[PDB]
């Protein structure tokens, strides 16, 4: 059992990030504790370097000083903290000539381009680790080929509406008569589209106390956007006001195993269409995805909730792991079914299994129709992705969005199937 | 059901405590809630219904015992329950329990708005000490 | 945020002769004496 006798000497897609990535932040008083940055074909990501033994309170994971971020108030007037825009600079007129509630992304894009031009700004170095125009997964960069494949008239209309708004803003504020200090920020219309895409896909709104002032800031925190999204996060963002440090803290009393990814929820609860519009990604396990349904047929959700060990109020629906034992089927996807499915419930009225069985097939009779509405199948799309070897990443996300929606329909079909038979016991 | 030897369904457990709350049997209600925790279930959601039922059946004094005991545990009640429970106590002249409940709400992550203070003032204005 | 209320009134005032008697309840003093010179009593 001696170390000499013991001879210790997968996950190939994930490689350790460039050491300079953490080093350029480390010199700026950025500390990451027990975690390391790994990159792959999907992108960056923070993965634990060791087992995180749970404590009484939340454990500090990362610290980001304020001076490394780009922050702008959500509400007029537009004041920038770690103030980088000089007084009288023409870029402020562009920022100030924006919609107070619709053009939050545009105001961040102007600051983002302005920061890249500044020589002393930290983001001119951190900008090299941002995804390029092709690598970014934002739908704002997608063309009609990916949008048509997306198969969502509502989502496509919104995306094409944003593209016109962003492009026309660049045309108005980047004509031939602008000063060179403004022209060099966006030499072509395409770059400004990429700037807005980064702003939309990486803004982190938060109420922070800077000194004696409390306000809501559309922040651009570095090293913290790299955290991926999950509706059941293992860590959250906490702003420490005394030293202007943004703390990334793992949930209190939760153990993180070696190599586990650290994730935060970008939005509290939203549907995949909102995530595609904002961040350009979708999750099949979204507990907030809905689906239109006729109200004629309904079931007893209390029986449905209990059979999958789902407890709490609808605002706090969650699944219990130890009660179910293993239950590999139950996930966040079926939790959304508890909300989007038409249901009925009285004080304590037990349901009629035959009537529900009469309706479960009738419910599933409708469920096969939506899958038939989409010409492709859930497995057909993912098979295409594996076969696909040369395409834009927005095309893959558009495939994933319709695949996740189709699986969400596929998941509930199985969910009603197991629910129907389990109702007998 | 216990004699047969299988775990009762949560819906059955929820119906039990609600029935106890309808008759105001506080001792029975808390005993069943302890069983759920011993059965490793979500006591909080059932605990809300039992407290509401006691208030519904005008068993306010018993409701204070159940609500406070859950409040000291750490579970957070709904916004409606805090508003309902505080207002009933102040209508019944139970500022001592209402103030204690309000403190538990503050520790629960919800801050007393103007509505909650108005309920407390309705009783303090009659104490004779401005 | 509910302040932890702590009301402590500290009143002062003239005392009625009855309450003076209440302090001595019987504590009537008549002899202008003290410890005895010899017996120390
Ligand atoms: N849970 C998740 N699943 C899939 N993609 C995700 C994700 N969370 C974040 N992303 C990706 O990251 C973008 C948000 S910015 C997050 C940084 C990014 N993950 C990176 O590696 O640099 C999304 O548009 C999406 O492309």
């Amino acid at each position: 059992p001696f170390p000499l006798f013991q001879s210790p000497a997968s996950s190939s897609e994930l490689e350790s990030a460039d050491p300079d990535f953490y080093k350029i932040g480390y010199v700026r008083r950025v500390r990451a504790y027990g975690v390391e940055f790994k990159e792959g074909p999907d992108g960056f990501g923070i993965y634990a370097s060791k087992d995180i033994e749970p404590r009484r309170r939340a454990r500090v994971i990362m610290e980001i000083p304020h001076e490394l971020m780009i922050t702008i108030r959500q509400k007029h007037p537009w004041m920038f903290f770690p103030d980088i825009v000089p007084i009288g600079h023409p870029i402020f007129d562009i920022i100030n000539s924006t919609d107070p509630e619709r053009d939050w992304d545009l105001r961040l894009a102007c600051l983002l381009l302005f920061s890249f031009d500044r020589e002393d700004h930290f983001w001119r170095l951190y900008g090299d680790f941002l995804p390029a125009a092709d690598e970014c997964s934002s739908l704002l960069l997608a063309t009609e080929e990916d949008l048509a494949e997306l198969q969502d008239p509502q989502l496509v209309s919104t995306i094409r509406q944003q593209q016109k708004r962003v492009l026309e803003f660049w045309e108005k504020n980047w004509h031939s008569g602008v000063p060179l200090k403004i022209k060099r920020l966006a030499e072509d219309a395409e770059r400004f589209i990429w700037a807005v895409s980064i702003a939309q896909t990486r803004c982190i709104s938060m109420k922070t106390r800077i000194g004696a002032l409390v306000q809501d800031l559309n922040m651009m925190i570095p090293y913290a956007d790299m955290l991926n999204h999950s509706f059941e996060p293992n860590c959250f963002l906490h702003w420490r006001p005394k030293d202007r440090i943004l703390e990334v803290m793992s949930n209190a009393g939760q153990a993180i195993k070696k190599g586990e990814e650290m994730t935060i929820n970008y939005m509290p609860g939203q549907k995949n269409n909102m995530l595609m519009e904002r961040y350009g990604f979708s999750t099949p396990v979204n507990p907030w995805d809905a689906i239109p349904f006729s109200g004629d047929s309904r079931i007893h959700l209390n029986s449905f909730l209990s059979v999958f060990n789902i407890f709490g109020l609808p605002e706090e629906y969650y699944h219990d792991s130890e009660l179910s034992g293993d239950d590999s089927f139950v996930d966040g996807a079926v939790i959304a079914a508890a909300r989007t499915l038409p249901t009925w419930s009285d004080i304590d009225l037990p349901p009629i299994p035959s009537a529900e069985r009469k309706a479960v097939k009738e419910l599933q009779d409708e469920c096969r129709k939506m899958l038939a509405e989409y010409p492709t199948t859930s497995e057909q799309d993912q098979k295409l992705l594996d076969s696909l070897s040369e395409a834009r990443t927005t095309f893959a996300t558009a495939v994933k969005y319709r695949m996740h929606r189709k699986m969400f329909i596929g998941k509930i079909i199985k969910a009603l199937d197991i629910y129907q038979e389990r109702l007998l016991f | 059901e216990l004699g047969a030897g299988q775990r009762p369904l949560p819906e059955t457990m929820i119906a039990l405590v609600r029935l106890s709350g309808s008759k105001g049997n506080a001792q029975r209600g808390l005993e069943l809630l302890a069983a759920m925790e011993k059965l490793n279930y979500d006591i909080r959601q059932a605990w809300l219904i039992l407290v509401e039922e006691l208030v519904r059946t005008n068993h306010l004094e018993e409701a204070n015992k159940v609500f406070l005991k859950g409040a000291r545990g750490g579970m957070r009640a709904t916004d409606q329950l805090y508003d309902l429970m505080i207002e009933e106590d102040c209508k019944a002249g139970d500022h001592s329990n209402a103030l204690d409940i309000s403190y538990e709400m503050e520790a629960a992550g919800r801050f007393a708005t103007t509505f909650h203070f108005n309920c407390l003032l309705s009783v303090q204005a009659t104490c004779g000490i401005p | 945020m509910i302040d932890r209320y702590k009301h402590q009134q500290l009143r002062i005032g003239l005392v009625s002769p009855q309450q003076i008697s209440a302090w001595a309840t019987v504590g009537e003093v008549t002899k202008p004496y003290t410890f005895h010179y010899k017996t120390n009593k």
